[PDB]
């Protein structure tokens, strides 16, 4: 849990090629009271981020084993 | 001579017909949205080395 500070997907080589733009991880940086970290989450998080319409400056709640955000 | 001409013409026509049938089947198999952007989700086993 923490305020969202960074939201960047890292491009990686496509196993199937096709000249498309692929992402292997989505990077979320959360800052807290006496604490801050950056997470290399799996690409699946993009659906939950879109559904919860989060933004920079928002504080969010992401379950470690489920992958959902709130 | 004339029959040989007709026979090669018939062979070409038959090859054209069969190839066109195959092409029509392939076009049927390729039914999808034209020139639209597509979002793809892929999961695969990835080999690893130290």
């Amino acid at each position: 849990e923490g305020e969202v500070t960074e939201l960047t997907p890292e491009d990686a080589e496509n196993p199937l090629g096709g000249y498309g733009k692929t992402i292997s991880h989505v990077i979320v940086g959360l800052k807290s009271a006496k604490g801050t970290k950056t997470l290399r989450l799996d690409p699946t998080i993009y659906e939950s981020i879109q559904r919860e319409k989060v933004s920079i400056g928002d504080v969010i709640y992401i379950e470690a084993n489920t992958g959902a955000v709130k | 001579k004339l029959n040989i001409l007709s026979l090669d013409k018939f062979k070409e026509q038959e090859v054209w017909k069969k190839e066109n049938r195959l092409a029509l089947q392939k076009r049927q198999k390729q039914k999808f949205q034209p020139n639209e952007t597509i979002l793809q989700f892929l999961s695969t086993a990835w080999l690893m080395t130290p």
